[PDB]
């Protein structure tokens, strides 16, 4: 590899190379100790 | 040929090149950023005589629309394209004019206050010009930038003209807030503070940045007001609210006093009409400045859960109901205490009374938890007294519903806001909290709109960026830089209502808020749900608080000591490190690290310049100006989204590059338990109440219906760890 690495300057081009066409209880509460 | 209209006004031919070079200036030192992309994105439509400004405008929004998670830099890319436009639209040229020259120019224009030209000689100005780093404008993320183009900057709202710049703004405020300072430390602090805020190390309230250095003398943000059952009292409240909403301030009304419906008036000559009639008026006042009632004027009302109309009140925020039976423009905060929760766990009832049909029943609620308990049972078993029984399991249930149904009905545990408050329950009992829900200050009713006695909680606050300090120690400097600077505003901002000025100068309550807590916990690996941040949090907040009290205590020598300091428990030798709920030790085993006793005495001997320095408030705009995370609550997603005036805004969470794993997004949390546990810890050091909000996800609950069980369960959890208040319940909407 000679050319410097890069991120595709154009990504918009890809478009053309892709596949082209309430519960309440006192039960659970009773136990808590605030 | 082709034409173009340079912002200068003159004409020119189209120069396709000149555009490119501009994008380059931005793409400079960036990746994943395609110069060609933004162009095609923008579909920039050319037409003769098109202004160059508009052309430039197009790309700005285009680049901002390409700010995706995969393109974190685009956020900064567009940011650079933006900063350019602004500076040139206010200076004619890309490089802003000297500190002195500018300050003067804008003065005679009515935009900058000449107050500076008098407290600072040319030399000092041209000197400060050195500290100014215009280049810091290139350190903004477009999210923050867009906001600056409106709220923060000095500009002409009719014409559009922008008169000011991003560091220009910073420095002026720093000095204009330290002007009345000794000749020797004054230039110094002017810089040390400038850098502290210019580097996003300490964010300040929106109201401040705009007006320090302009004509207006008012910095007030959130205020509280207690109304008296007495007819006259309410009329005053009505006026006050309007005076304060007229200066765009959030309102914190407490009508828990209005005597209940049916209660005697004048003996038996006339029976009372109820609280509701008085409550709705309160709303028209806060909206006295609002167009269509759609936006503006925020009023949060507070009241006792044992009120004789508690049932009446819950319905009102709900939209499903008759008009005259619903006040839906304002939020409500249900007041609860230790006896209340008890009844629920015992499936026992809750006798509803009227504030005026019972003696000592109210006052006791706020200050003493025994009396209210002793008194309660007395009348409870008394028949003479208009009462109304309702199964606890039946009440708490209703309340909780409206809370998830709207997400505006908050909660406030009184006992904790008095047994863990810098103030004394007897002398200055806290009866209420503000719209933001984060302010625990004492309150008094007003016989007149300008009553001498009246107290109007005034809160001024600033914020510390945890994502901007390398070690806990760095706070100690920033602490004094904030506490000092803040305390100064109190003497620079005029107070509309007298009851406020007196109540303000009196205790000088200072609210300090921390932001970017999400990034912090992630930068250390810990999270909210596992609670591995419990200790990390304890140690962190322990510091933030320590240095603040030391910064204040220190000032308790330099500029006197507090007017009312005696009232507070701090003077009584009581510290906020020995009042927290004992339940907490159970989720945190990180012992204190900085000598506290040193201040326990230093503050006994000297005092404090303020009455409060610790509070937590959720701020929309302080957080994004530093590209930081909102208050403490974790972000809902890596790619933050919002609509600006333009309507597209993107803010990548601090450092998405290595931080993706460590972030526990608000919805990624298994349950609310984790969140609370950390909050309860913060309280152990917070003088005033954290804006902790609960979040639920129906999509995760059997039969897709948040179970009442869980909702109630959580409330107990908060009360168990000494949590002061509750804030938005936001459900998992968008499905
Ligand atoms: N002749 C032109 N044709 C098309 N676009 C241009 C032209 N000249 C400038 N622009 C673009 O419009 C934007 C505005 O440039 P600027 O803010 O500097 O104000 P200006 O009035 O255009 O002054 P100048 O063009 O001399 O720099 C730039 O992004 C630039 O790319």
């Amino acid at each position: 590899l000679p050319f410097q690495t890069r991120s595709n300057p154009i990504p918009w081009i890809n478009t053309w190379l892709v596949s082209d066409n309430s519960e309440v209880d006192t039960d659970d509460l009773s136990n808590f100790q605030l | 040929n082709l034409l173009v209209t340079k912002r200068d006004g003159s004409t020119e031919r189209i120069n396709l090149d000149k555009i490119h070079r501009v994008l380059d200036w931005a793409a400079e030192g960036l990746h994943n950023v395609s110069i060609s992309q933004v162009e095609l994105r923008s579909h920039i439509q050319f037409y003769d005589g098109i202004k160059t400004s508009d052309i430039h405008e197009t790309i700005i929004k285009a680049a901002a629309d390409l700010i995706s998670r995969d393109a974190p830099d685009y956020q900064y890319l567009a940011a650079r394209l933006a900063i350019f436009h602004l500076r040139k639209k206010a200076y004619g040229q890309f490089e802003p004019p000297a500190l002195y020259d500018h300050v003067v120019k804008m003065v005679e224009m009515g935009k900058y206050d000449n107050h500076l030209l008098e407290d600072y000689t040319e030399e000092e100005f041209k000197q400060m010009d050195t500290f100014i780093d215009h280049d810091r404008d290139m350190t903004f993320s477009y999210a923050a930038v867009k906001q600056l183009e409106g709220k923060y900057l000095v500009q002409n709202r009719v014409t559009g003209e922008i008169y000011e710049s991003a560091q220009f703004l910073y420095i002026l405020v720093a000095a204009c807030l330290f002007s009345n300072y000794p000749r020797e430390t004054r230039l110094q602090y002017v810089k040390r503070f400038y850098d502290a805020v210019s580097t996003f190390k300490i964010s300040l309230p929106t109201p401040i940045m705009s007006g320090v250095r302009t004509p207006t003398r008012q910095f007030s943000s959130c205020v509280l007001i207690e109304c008296g059952d007495s007819l006259d009292s309410i009329n005053a409240t009505s006026s006050a609210i309007v005076k304060y909403v007229s200066q765009r301030a959030g309102i914190g009304i407490n009508a828990g006093r209005i005597r209940a419906l049916g209660s005697p008036i004048r003996g038996g000559e006339a029976f009372h009409t109820g609280c509701i009639p008085f409550y709705k008026h309160f709303q028209t006042a806060v909206k006295s400045c609002s167009q269509g009632g759609v936006r503006g004027g925020a009023a949060t009302l507070f009241y006792p859960m044992w009120h004789l109309e508690v049932e009446s009140l819950l319905v009102l925020k709900n939209n499903r109901g008759v008009e005259g039976n619903r006040v839906r423009h304002m939020d409500y905060g249900v007041q609860i205490n230790k006896l209340m929760y008890t009844r629920l766990l015992k499936g026992e009832d809750i006798t509803l009374f009227s504030p005026s049909d019972v003696p000592g029943l109210y006052d006791a609620f706020f200050a003493d938890q025994e009396e209210f308990e002793r008194l309660y049972t007395k009348y409870e078993k008394d028949d003479s007294i208009r009462k109304q029984r309702v199964k606890a399991v039946e009440l708490f249930s209703l309340m909780m519903q409206e809370r998830a149904s709207t997400g505006r009905i908050y909660i406030q545990n009184v006992d904790h806001c008095n047994t863990h408050s810098p103030f004394d329950p007897a002398i200055a009992p806290v009866r209420q909290s503000n719209l933001c829900l984060e302010i625990a200050l004492p309150t008094k009713p007003l016989n007149d709109v300008n009553d001498e006695n009246g107290e109007i909680a005034l809160c001024t606050l600033s914020a510390f960026n945890l994502g901007a300090i390398n070690n806990l120690d760095e706070l100690e400097e920033l602490a004094i830089l904030a506490v000092r600077a803040l305390d100064a505003l109190l003497d620079y901002q005029d107070y509309p209502i007298p009851a406020a000025k007196r109540g303000a100068m009196g205790r000088r309550t200072l609210g300090i808020g921390v932001i970017n807590f999400a990034y912090y916990l992630a930068k250390h690996g810990k999270r909210y749900s596992d609670g591995s941040a419990n200790n990390l949090t304890h140690k962190t907040f322990e510091a933030i608080q320590y240095y603040l009290l030391k910064a204040s205590n220190e000032l308790a020598k330099e500029q006197g000591a507090c007017p009312w300091f005696n009232e507070t428990t701090y003077a009584k030798g009581i510290l906020p490190i020995d009042t927290y709920k004992k339940d907490l030790d159970t989720i945190a085993n990180e012992p204190l690290h900085y000598d506290w006793e040193a201040l326990r005495e230093s503050i006994k001997t000297h005092g404090l310049r303020n009455s409060t320095l610790s509070a937590l408030m959720p701020s929309e705009t302080s957080s994004q100006i530093s590209n930081a995370t909102n208050g403490i609550e974790p972000p809902r997603g890596y790619v933050s989204i919002k609509a600006s005036k333009d309507g597209i805004l993107r803010q990548v969470v601090p450092d998405y590059e290595h931080l993706h794993d460590a972030y526990e997004l608000l919805w990624e949390m298994p349950g609310n338990d984790g969140y609370l546990q950390l909050v309860g810890i913060m309280q152990k050091f917070i003088d005033q109440s954290i804006s902790a909000n609960t979040n639920y996800d129906p999509s995760r609950f059997p039969s897709g219906k948040v179970p009442m069980q869980q909702l109630l369960k959580d409330l107990l959890t908060a009360y168990k760890f000494g949590v002061k208040t509750l804030y938005y319940q936001n459900t998992r909407d968008g499905a």
